[PDB]
């Protein structure tokens, strides 16, 4: 039902990232580009609870960036809302996630998405 | 007999391409691809099992003119895999294939995919020739390379460079395909002193 | 031939004279008109045909980027299917004079890194591309893409 | 040496070859391997093995035979279209899955 419950079921029964993608499609008929539903926010919240991120939900977010499920703008905003900064491991994970899409950073959509990418940068 | 050769060759290419054309798990990709190549090799072995020594070479000229008469590069590479397994299994003497491949007048540098696949196959099968045959092959490969202009297109240059790896393999000193004195004698007969 | 030859010899003797049809008229029209009476009482559409017939898995659209309304055309497709996982969008460059030649798949190696699964997708896709016959369509590329995604799901699990 | 050659009769020159092998641990089970031979003094031409994936029906072999017999008519048509150079999209599943 909620995105938190779907991600958490994906953590409970060990789902590989593509099986997570399929079952995430099946749980939600309207895709809504997954950014209306804030996939990046929920994945970052339930990945960055420990002192070190659990590699499962980070694998889910890295697949959801490398495959184009989630726009770069929602990821950059959800990265921007983290701070805390006392943990170096979560910060290094966020910088590897930024190392994925940065230098590429190419929106192919409406101009409002490009303005959103500007504000997100 | 010429008609027999024509029939076997036509049917092998058409059949192998078309059954593989529809990929309904017909095949397992790793070494079963090698087994389909074995299948063309066996069809070639049956065809060869019926010929005299003096007639050993005119059929090979027909084979290479039929391969070079093709247009689809997948068809050409499938018949070159057939010729490679026909040499590798010991059925064919590995000097007639190389000579009739290079001395074929359809082998021009403008047929760049044919150029690349041909010189790839000669790189595969040159390791078994005796040294005098390697010397004559060196001469005819240099004379084939000599027909390229000073300037060619920027896309065809890598497929043209497939002859350079055959040349680098022959003139390699550790591989010892032939005495290196023979190699420099053929070269200096073709590029005498003062010629770039 | 037989029973008709002297007509053929006369007419083939007298071609290239500018008064030829005058001669035929004067020698033939009064007999015929006496007996028979007087005379009588942006995007090339092949690609629209392909795209209009595609399965609703694919969602083919034109690139916002790239030259438009000129020789070659450029496509960014998609993939929607509950069975298949979400994958990188795929970029196609269809030449002008599209049939009698094969379209080209714009390769993006960098997004097919950073996962094992997308690496398997890419390896299997290049394999089926080498397996393809020449002068294939767009739909052959799209179907090898979907079959590649399916094999990379099965090989992984 | 334990094989079974199933010739298709609507289109000859096509054989499905079942090879039966013993699974090593289970002594009361068999393992099947399905090959696809084609034939021209008859000669073999090629072989490919199919992918793996009251029980006396063996549903997989019936499926492979039906699949070959409904698909292989299109391969000759694909070749005869290509010899007259009519551009076509390839043999495709059409709309629903069952065509």
């Amino acid at each position: 039902v909620n995105l938190k419950q779907a991600i958490l079921q994906a953590w409970k029964e060990r789902w590989s990232d593509y099986q997570w993608a399929i079952n995430m499609k099946k749980f939600f008929p309207k895709g809504a580009t997954w950014d209306i539903l804030n996939l990046a926010d929920a994945l970052l919240e339930q990945a960055m609870i420990g002192p070190s991120p659990n590699p499962l939900i980070l694998s889910y977010l890295k697949y959801a960036i490398s495959s184009q499920m989630v726009s770069y703008s929602s990821v950059l905003t959800a990265i921007s809302k983290f701070d805390d900064f006392s943990r170096d491991l979560c910060v290094q994970a966020l910088l590897d996630i930024m190392d994925m899409f940065c230098d590429r950073l190419s929106c192919h959509g409406k101009a409002e998405e490009c303005i959103g990418l500007c504000r997100a940068l | 007999m010429e008609t027999q050769l024509q029939s076997i060759f036509e049917e092998v290419v058409k059949t192998e391409v078309i059954e593989e054309a529809f990929p309904g798990m017909f095949m397992d990709t790793p070494e079963d691809e090698k087994t389909k190549l074995i299948s063309c090799l066996g069809a070639f072995r049956q065809f060869w099992g019926g010929l005299s020594q003096e007639s050993h070479e005119q059929c090979i000229q027909w084979i290479v003119k039929f391969i070079h008469g093709q247009h689809s590069p997948k068809r050409i590479s499938f018949l070159y895999d057939c010729l490679a397994m026909a040499v590798e299994t010991g059925l064919l003497p590995p000097r007639l294939v190389c000579e009739s491949l290079i001395n074929s007048d359809t082998l021009e540098w403008e047929r760049t995919q044919l150029w690349a696949l041909t010189f790839k196959l000669v790189r595969k099968i040159i390791g078994g020739v005796d040294y005098k045959g390697v010397r004559d092959l060196l001469k005819v490969i240099l004379e084939k390379i000599l027909t390229i202009p000073n300037t060619v297109s920027s896309a065809v240059v890598q497929q043209l460079l497939a002859a350079r790896e055959v040349i680098a393999y022959i003139l390699e000193r550790n591989a010892c395909l032939l005495p290196a004195y023979f190699a420099v004698t053929e070269i200096r007969k073709l590029y005498p002193e003062g010629k770039l | 031939q037989y029973l008709c030859q002297p007509l053929l010899d006369a007419v083939l003797a007298n071609i290239r004279s500018p008064v030829f049809n005058h001669s035929l008229y004067r020698t033939f029209v009064p007999a015929m008109t006496a007996i028979h009476g007087p005379p009588i009482t942006s995007i090339p559409s092949v690609l629209q045909g392909e795209v209009a017939r595609l399965d609703p898995k694919f969602l083919v659209n034109l690139d916002p980027s790239h030259c438009s309304n000129n020789g070659t055309v450029h496509l960014i497709c998609k993939l929607d299917d509950k069975d298949l996982p979400s994958v990188p969008p795929l970029e196609l460059s269809v030449p002008a004079d599209y049939p009698a030649q094969s379209p080209l798949w714009i390769d993006r190696q960098w997004q097919y890194d950073a996962n094992p699964f997308l690496q398997s997708v890419h390896r299997c896709m290049t394999s089926r591309l080498l397996q393809l016959p020449d002068k294939h369509s767009v739909t052959a590329l799209l179907n090898t893409w979907a079959q590649s995604v399916h094999q990379a799901c099965l090989s992984a699990a | 040496k334990n094989k079974l050659f199933i010739k298709l009769t609507r289109l000859p020159q096509y054989y499905i070859v079942v090879e039966m092998l013993e699974v090593p641990n289970k002594p009361t089970q068999l393992s099947y391997k399905y090959y696809f031979m084609s034939v021209n003094p008859a000669m073999a031409l090629l072989l490919q093995q199919f992918k793996e994936n009251m029980c006396a029906f063996n549903k997989v072999l019936a499926h492979f035979v039906a699949m070959c017999d409904t698909n292989m008519p299109f391969v000759g048509l694909r070749l005869e279209l290509s010899n007259l150079e009519i551009p076509h999209q390839g043999v495709q599943v059409e709309g629903d899955g069952f065509s």
